[PDB]
């Protein structure tokens, strides 16, 4: 995963060299100082690169060339077993009505539209996670 | 010595009467142990707590319209002209202890009633439990709901409250006395006079005690009756035949259930009782012609009748010196609905001409036609009652009364035409998935073919394997498939030592063994059967 | 500015753009091959068309083998 | 049905064998916790300015901080962190219980952080801070209870992953859910922090 | 594997070899599968006239009116179509 | 062995994976789409009362007509319930084949019948027309097994 890692390290780079000059020529040069609004966005999209940047890198440096990162790799080098992908499920539409149903109680100030959207949305993902543990009914 | 009496006493009834053959009969009776077939047995456990508050509810209730003072504890309402029935109505809230609990428990009982008879018919009529025999019995079934809508009307209107009190006036006074013939002669009759007569509470209160509740258990007995004789249905399976009921006896499994059931069902109405607040009468005034709040509602299951009164569009005809007021559209209406209710089995039947004794179950999936009629109608259900609640959904979901008003009234002929496609494709589709997973097996994680980049989703056949990977498709049985292995013979044996420590290892592989034995025992006894059945 | 002539022109405009545009477009002989003329030869490579229309065992090839033609029947015409 | 088309003893594996390839849940999991962050930099940008706009005086006179039930809390969350951490550990591993171990006290230390920060909450209101009463009040209270609704996520996750545990048997799939699981921990602790050297040391 | 497949004799008694075929609702044999085509039609029609008829009425407004109207048209529309295709065979 | 004449590949498995050109066609059927659509139809749901696989062959049958027939109707996926309709314009000829499956199912007297109304058509000018023709009458007469 080296370009993978890499190229969050390139944006890493470049978000902190725009925070870092953001701030500096904001706290000299700008009306009232530092803009405090920018230059946390700034500061913390180079942290949000940063943590997926060095993830990537401590997984590029864990794992061997992968096929799909190895020019000249075959495809029955990387024929095997692919992981599970969920096949289909109509929990995703029951989680995105809940979580709407929140929304609109929270839209429209409706403390009790809000509670059982929240319990809408608490059970529907319980629903999606355990779809594919949950056990055979055991009478 | 329990065991000695025990037998002393069994010998004593054996003696006395005879009935070793019929117990035993009823105790090895079979019972289907689908959890479908639970939902009448919680509008008999409601109807039963019913019964149980409202004795208690008579103990301290008055019904007049005698006009008193209040002089109770209330103060809110203190020398405020109200009816007997209203002030023993805050005398039970307030005066006798545990009487608003009392109450409110019997009201809630009350809604999970209505709700869990409808949630039984929505059962009964998708999965067809009412075609050749049992058709009666649906009948009786439609009888009773009718009467416990009706039953429920005559109860939160015994309190006489402002709320109930307006409902009343408006619906058994002006659709009464708006029928054309006799509209009122009904309306005189009823009342002992005049809308307010003296006598309306006291009637009620009889009708709702006595004479319609009697009628209610007669009938909730002839149900019973008809369900226990008629064995019950089941929903085909592996050794579930017409002529055979898999499920389990009486005496060990199921009436340990059904007591546990009926035990969690009034902790569910009590709990409800306690932390809900059902009907404050106090809050509402009593009952004076001049006075109206802006909800103005019926309880949920007269909420459609109150919506279709609200949607319906003010068609007035006057003949020669007469009127035909706009009540008498929804009273033809509720008549149309109840006579259709009462003679669907029938109406079925004719149309599709099966007069054939079934006994197993059909899945709502595979009568497309019957499912799609099904949910217009709840559609049709959904819409007059959410129309009855316009005034709240207006007001608090901020859309203007007029555009309520008038999406109920395109609605009632649109959505439920919209309800109908859209439940028929999706039934027809869900015997399409059903059809796909016969023929395919479930469904699994992806693989990559070795020698070419081709990727297979490594599907599980659910029957026997032609001698190349693909299997031999089976024949629909008219059951569920299971469409996840998930839900089969696969990652499904945790360690089973505790929450937060194991235990041995000894102790675990004797307990997974045993368990795996007992569904290998139990599978092989279903499929042995079915042979046996089948051959 | 001429409210009766601004609405005519905002509804005419574009459909009279359209009508035009159709004439040059939709007019155009398509990519579609011209209907087969009996008295032309018969030109393009031989078509079976099968119906698909029952149900075949498995959709797996394998196990299908090839049990024989038996043939039927049959018949003629000269048109 | 022989014995089963899908060689697997799980209906549900890793998605991707992780020994030689990237866990994928790990990394969009990654991937969603770095968006929270800018989720949380909005937030304290919303702080940051109300802070520059002050007139000296950051926390008005009416507020005032209580250290006292503020450092328990935030060590309380590294300590639910460190014993997150010990669960990542024993999922790595076949411990299944020792895994439900430290995240059912991970749950109980995060909880109690939860009804640590409530009851700050109270007694800052009672001592006059409120959102509508102060923008002091509101920045803090908009940033620290959004942080606490992902607390009270992140324990939900939690109790999920163990009811998803106790019903299937312990798998590399069940492993990786609950090493997210810990990655979303560790953010929100990370997070708190952040938080915390904001508010109450910096100021 | 842990799964026995399932054996059903259900009594049938319309014979269902006219109106709907498996091809088209693979479980027609097992219920009602089949509503005639001038059924619905006919419902869409009246569904369409009664939305219309409602226009009549004690209001004042005209939105309400120009709503029915679309809504009629729409459900018109629709039938109108079905109806044709199928007097051509489905086509177009 | 031999592709087809540009941008035709053999892929790792036995598919071909095929290109046209961007303004071209893949079918280059010379017939409308509508009647085609129809002639579909027919074969799809037209036959699905006779339970028997209705295929059309409008290619070239020379030689022995019959014989030639018969191995097309061999070619058919299911040729124990089938039934093959053969046109050759280019030798204005008509064979009609049977499978095994279907016989004594009405199909034998359907056979002048579905041949007639082809001949006719194709006599008014109608190759699609009398293919459609044909197959309806020929589903007409065969009764399902
Ligand atoms: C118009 C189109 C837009 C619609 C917008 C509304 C979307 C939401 C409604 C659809 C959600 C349900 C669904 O998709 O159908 C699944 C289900 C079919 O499942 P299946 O996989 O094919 O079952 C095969 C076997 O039974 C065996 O299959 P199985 O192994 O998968 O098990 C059966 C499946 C089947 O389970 C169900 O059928 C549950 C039905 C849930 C309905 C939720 C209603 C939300 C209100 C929407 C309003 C419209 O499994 C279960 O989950 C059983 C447990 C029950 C869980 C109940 C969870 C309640 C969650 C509440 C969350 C809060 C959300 C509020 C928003 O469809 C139905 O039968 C129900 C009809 C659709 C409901 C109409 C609601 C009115
Ligand atoms: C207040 C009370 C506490 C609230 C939380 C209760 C929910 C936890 C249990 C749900 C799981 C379950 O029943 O299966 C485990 C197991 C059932 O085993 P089984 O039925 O023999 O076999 C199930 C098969 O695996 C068949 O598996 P499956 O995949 O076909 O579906 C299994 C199961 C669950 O599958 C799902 O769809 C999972 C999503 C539901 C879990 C909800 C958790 C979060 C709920 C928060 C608030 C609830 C509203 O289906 C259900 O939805 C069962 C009804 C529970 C609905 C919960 C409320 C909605 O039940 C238990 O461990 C105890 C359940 C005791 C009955 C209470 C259920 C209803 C009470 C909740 C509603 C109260 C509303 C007032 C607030
Ligand atoms: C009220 C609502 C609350 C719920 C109550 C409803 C419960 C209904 C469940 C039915 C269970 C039942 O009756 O089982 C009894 C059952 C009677 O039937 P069986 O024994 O099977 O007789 C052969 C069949 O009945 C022969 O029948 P089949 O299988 O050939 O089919 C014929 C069937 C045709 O099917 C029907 O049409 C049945 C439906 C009847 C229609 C409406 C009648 C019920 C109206 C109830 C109104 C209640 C108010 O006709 C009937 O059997 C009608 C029987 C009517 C009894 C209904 C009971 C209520 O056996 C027993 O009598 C066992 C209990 C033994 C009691 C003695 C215990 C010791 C004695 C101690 C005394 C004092 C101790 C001091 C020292
Ligand atoms: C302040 C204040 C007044 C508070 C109180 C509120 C108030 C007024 C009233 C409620 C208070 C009370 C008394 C509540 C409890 C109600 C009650 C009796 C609950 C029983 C449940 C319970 C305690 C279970 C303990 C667990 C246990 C060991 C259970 C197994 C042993 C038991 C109890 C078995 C009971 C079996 C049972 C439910 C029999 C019901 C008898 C009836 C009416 C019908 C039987 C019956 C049934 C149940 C069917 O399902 C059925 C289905 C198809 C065809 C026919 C039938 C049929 O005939
Ligand atoms: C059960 C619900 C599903 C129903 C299914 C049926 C779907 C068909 C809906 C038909 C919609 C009809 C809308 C028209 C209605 C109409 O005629 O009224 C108008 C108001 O127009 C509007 O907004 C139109 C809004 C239409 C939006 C419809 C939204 C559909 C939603 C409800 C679907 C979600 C359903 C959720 C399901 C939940 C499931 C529960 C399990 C004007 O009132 P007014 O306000 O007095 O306007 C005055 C001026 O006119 C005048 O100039 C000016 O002077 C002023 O006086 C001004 O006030
Ligand atoms: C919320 C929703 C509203 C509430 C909905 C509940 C009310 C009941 C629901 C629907 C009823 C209409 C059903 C559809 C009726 C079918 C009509 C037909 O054309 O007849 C064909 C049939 C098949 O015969 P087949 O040999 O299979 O031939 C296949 C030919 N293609 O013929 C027959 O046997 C029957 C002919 C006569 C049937 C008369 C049924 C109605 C009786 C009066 C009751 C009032 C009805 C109220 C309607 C709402
Ligand atoms: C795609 C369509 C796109 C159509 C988009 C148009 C949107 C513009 C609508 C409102 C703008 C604000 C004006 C607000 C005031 C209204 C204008 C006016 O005054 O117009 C004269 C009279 C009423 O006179 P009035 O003095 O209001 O008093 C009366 C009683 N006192 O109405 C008329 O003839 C002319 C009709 C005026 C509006 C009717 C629109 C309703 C719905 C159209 C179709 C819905 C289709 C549903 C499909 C399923
Ligand atoms: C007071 C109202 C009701 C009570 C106490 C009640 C009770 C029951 C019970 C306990 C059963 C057996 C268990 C089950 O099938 O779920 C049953 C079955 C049945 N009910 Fe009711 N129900 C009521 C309302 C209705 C309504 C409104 C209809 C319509 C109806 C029609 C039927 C039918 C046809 C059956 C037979 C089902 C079968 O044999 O499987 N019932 N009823
Ligand atoms: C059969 C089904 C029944 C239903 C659906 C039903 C329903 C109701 C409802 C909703 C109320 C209103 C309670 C309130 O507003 O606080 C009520 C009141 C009452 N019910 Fe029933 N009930 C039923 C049976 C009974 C029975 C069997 C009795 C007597 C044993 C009874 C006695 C009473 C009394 C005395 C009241 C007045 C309580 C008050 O005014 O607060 N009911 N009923």
């Amino acid at each position: 995963m080296h370009i993978e890692a890499r190229l969050f390290e390139i944006l890493t780079a470049f978000f902190a060299l725009a925070a870092v000059v953001y701030a500096v020529l904001t706290a000299m040069f700008a009306t009232g100082g530092v803009e405090w609004a920018g230059t946390t966005a700034l500061v913390l999209t180079t942290g949000l690169t940063l943590i997926t940047g060095t993830f990537f890198r401590f997984v590029a440096r864990r794992l061997d060339t992968r096929p799909e990162d190895y020019e000249d790799a075959e495809i029955s080098d990387g024929a095997g077993e692919l992981g599970f992908f969920a096949p289909h499920s109509w929990w995703p539409i029951l989680i995105s009505l809940s979580f709407s149903t929140a929304a609109v109680g929270a839209a429209l100030w409706l403390p009790w539209l809000i509670a059982a959207g929240v319990a809408f949305v608490i059970t529907s993902v319980c629903g999606l996670v355990f779809e594919y543990y949950w056990g055979p009914e055991k009478h | 010595d329990f065991a000695k009496l025990a037998a002393a006493q069994g010998d004593a009834i054996d003696s006395r009467y005879h009935p070793s053959a019929a117990v035993r009969r009823q105790l090895n009776k079979v019972f289907p142990t689908h959890w479908s077939f639970l939902l009448g047995e919680i509008a008999l456990y409601s109807f039963i707590i019913l019964l149980l508050t409202g004795v208690w509810l008579t103990l301290f209730f008055d019904p007049s319209m005698a006009h008193v003072t209040y002089d109770g504890v209330y103060q809110p309402l203190r020398g405020v002209q109200m009816s007997r029935a209203y002030e023993t109505a805050l005398d039970i809230s307030f005066e006798v202890r545990g009487g608003l609990f009392v109450r409110q428990v019997h009201h809630w009982a009350a809604l999970m009633f209505a709700a869990s008879i409808m949630v039984h018919l929505a059962r009964i009529f998708f999965t067809g439990a009412f075609r050749r025999p049992r058709e009666a019995n649906w009948v009786i079934g439609s009888l009773l709901l009718i009467l416990a809508m009706f039953e429920g009307f005559f109860g939160y209107s015994l309190p006489d409250d402002l709320l109930s009190g307006t409902g009343i006036r408006a619906a058994l006074s002006g659709i009464t006395m708006g029928i054309p013939v006799i509209g009122t002669w009904m309306h005189w009759a009823l009342f002992g006079g005049d809308f307010p007569g003296e006598i309306l509470i006291p009637r009620l209160y009889a009708l709702h005690i006595l004479l319609i509740p009697g009628i209610i258990l007669a009938l909730i007995g002839a149900h019973l009756a008809l369900v226990w004789f008629q064995k019950h249905t089941q929903f085909p399976g592996p050794g579930r035949t017409e002529t055979n009921v898999v499920g389990v006896r009486v005496m060990p499994v199921f009436a340990v259930k059904s007591g546990a059931f009926f035990a969690m069902i009034t902790g569910v109405l009590g709990l409800m009782g306690g932390l809900l607040t059902i009907n404050p009468i106090w809050n509402l005034g009593p009952y004076k012609p001049s006075q109206v709040s802006a909800g103005s509602q019926p309880d949920f299951y007269m909420m459609w009748t109150d919506g279709l009164i609200r949607l319906w569009p003010a068609w007035e005809f006057y003949p020669f010196g007469h009127t035909i007021p706009q009540g008498v559209w929804v009273a033809v209406g509720m008549g149309l609905v109840f006579a259709l209710l009462i003679a669907y089995p029938f109406i079925e039947k004719k149309v599709t001409g099966d007069d054939a004794h079934h006994n197993l179950l059909q899945r709502p999936r595979d009568v497309p036609v019957r499912t799609a009629i099904g949910s217009m109608a709840i559609a049709l259900y959904l819409l007059l009652t959410f129309a009855c609640m316009n005034d709240i959904i207006a007001l608090k979901f901020h859309i203007s009364l007029n555009a309520t008003t008038w999406i109920g009234r395109i609605g009632m002929v649109v959505l439920p035409a919209i309800v109908y496609f859209v439940a028929y494709r999706w039934a027809i589709s869900l015997q399409r998935s059903d059809r796909e997973v016969l023929e395919h097996g479930v469904e699994t994680g992806i693989i990559k073919r070795l020698p070419h980049g081709a990727y297979v989703e490594l599907h599980q056949p659910l029957g026997p394997v032609d001698e190349h990977g693909h299997p031999i498709p089976l024949e629909y049985a008219g059951a569920p498939l299971p469409k996840r292995m998930n839900k089969l013979g696969s990652g499904g044996a945790p360690g089973t030592g505790s929450f937060l420590f194991p235990d041995p290892a000894v102790e675990h592989e004797a307990l997974t063994e045993a368990a795996h034995a007992s569904e290998h025992k139990s599978l092989t006894a279903l499929k042995e059967h079915q042979d046996r059945i089948h051959g | 500015m001429s409210t009766a002539l601004t609405h005519g022109l905002i509804g005419g405009v574009p459909l009279v753009l359209f009508a035009v545009l159709a004439l040059i477009f939709l007019t155009r002989k398509g990519p579609h091959p011209d209907t087969y003329k009996m008295s032309d030869p018969w030109t393009h490579a031989p078509i079976l068309w099968a119906a698909e229309e029952p149900r075949e065992h498995g959709h797996g090839g394998h196990g299908h083998d090839s049990h024989g033609v038996v043939i039927g029947g049959g018949a003629s015409g000269k048109w | 049905m022989t014995s089963a088309v899908g060689t697997s003893g799980t209906a549900i594996t890793s998605r991707v064998h992780s020994l030689n390839r990237p866990n994928m849940v790990s990394v969009g999991t990654i991937v969603w916790l770095s968006s929270e962050l800018m989720f949380f930099a909005g937030l304290f940008a919303m702080y940051f300015t109300a802070r520059a706009q002050a007139g000296g005086a950051w926390p008005p006179e009416p507020t005032e901080l209580n250290l006292a039930l503020a450092v328990p809390v935030t060590l309380v969350l590294i300590a639910s962190s460190f014993t997150c951490q010990m669960g990542v550990f024993a999922a790595e591993r076949g411990d299944v219980f020792g895994l439900r171990r430290w995240y059912v006290i991970t749950f109980l230390m995060g909880l109690f952080f939860v009804l640590g920060q409530g009851y700050e909450y109270i007694h800052l209101v009672e001592h006059g801070t409120t959102i509508p009463g102060s923008a002091y009040g509101s920045v803090f209270y908009l940033a620290t209870g959004f942080h606490g609704l992902h607390v009270i996520g992140g324990l939900v996750a939690f109790v999920l992953l163990l009811a998803r545990t106790k019903m299937s048997k312990f798998t590399p799939a069940q492993a990786t859910a609950a090493i997210v699981v810990s990655y979303y921990w560790h953010f929100v602790d990370i997070v708190w922090i952040a938080l915390f050297a904001t508010i109450y040391f910096v100021r | 594997m842990s799964s026995t497949q399932d054996r059903s004799q259900l009594d049938p008694e319309v014979e269902r070899h006219t109106g709907v075929d498996v091809e088209d609702v693979p479980s027609a044999e097992w219920g009602w599968s089949h509503m005639p085509i001038g059924v619905m039609h006919i419902g869409g029609l009246l569904s369409a006239a009664f939305l219309l008829v409602m226009m009549r009425g004690n209001h004042v407004g005209h939105v309400e009116d120009w709503f029915l109207i679309g809504f009629a048209a729409v459900i018109v529309a629709l039938v109108g179509r079905n109806w044709w295709l199928r007097r051509r065979g489905w086509i177009r | 062995e031999l592709d087809l004449p540009y941008g035709s590949a053999l892929t790792s498995s036995g598919r071909i994976s095929a290109v046209t050109e961007p303004g071209e066609l893949s079918v280059h059927y010379p017939f409308p789409t509508m009647d085609l659509v129809v002639l579909d139809d027919a074969l799809k749901y037209g036959s699905r009362a006779a339970k028997a696989r209705f295929a059309v062959y409008i290619g070239p049958l020379g030689a022995d007509t019959a014989a030639t027939a018969r191995e097309i109707l061999a070619n058919v996926p299911t040729p124990e319930n089938a039934v093959l309709l053969a046109v050759s314009p280019d030798q204005r000829a008509i064979e009609v084949v049977y499978g095994a499956d279907v016989k004594g199912r009405g199909i034998e007297s359907a056979a002048p019948l579905g041949v007639s109304a082809a001949a006719a058509s194709f006599k008014e000018g109608n190759l699609i027309d009398g293919l459609i023709s044909a197959v309806r009458v020929m589903s007409a007469g065969v009764s399902p097994a």
